[PDB]
């Protein structure tokens, strides 16, 4: 295998280091909705 | 609730037609249904006692 007289091995490894995850931004999400419609009036007895 | 009431009094309302009635005693007396008599004879009359 390679190693020293005790087992101490001649050649060595990398961690290979992840890139690390990423923050997740929060956005305006809108869904456009519309005004009340408008009903018929009615007349009063008084002038304007 | 203010609201609401100014609401109701302006839907609802209604100018009410207008009407004036004149009455005399005397005639009303006079033709009464069940006790017709003279006004004022019994007021006359009533005076004297």
């Amino acid at each position: 295998h390679n190693l020293s007289i005790d087992g101490q091995p001649l050649s060595l490894a990398i961690y290979a280091e992840p890139t690390d995850p990423k923050a997740l931004l929060t956005s305006m999400v809108q869904a456009s909705q519309g005004g009340s419609a408008v009903l018929p009036g009615t007349l009063s007895l008084y002038r304007f | 609730n203010l609201a609401e009431m100014e609401k109701v009094w302006l839907e609802r309302d209604e100018r009410a037609l207008e009407v004036t009635r004149t009455v005399s005693l005397a005639q009303f007396y006079q033709a009464l249904s069940s006790d017709n008599f003279n006004l004022t004879e019994k007021l006359t009359q009533f005076l004297r006692e």
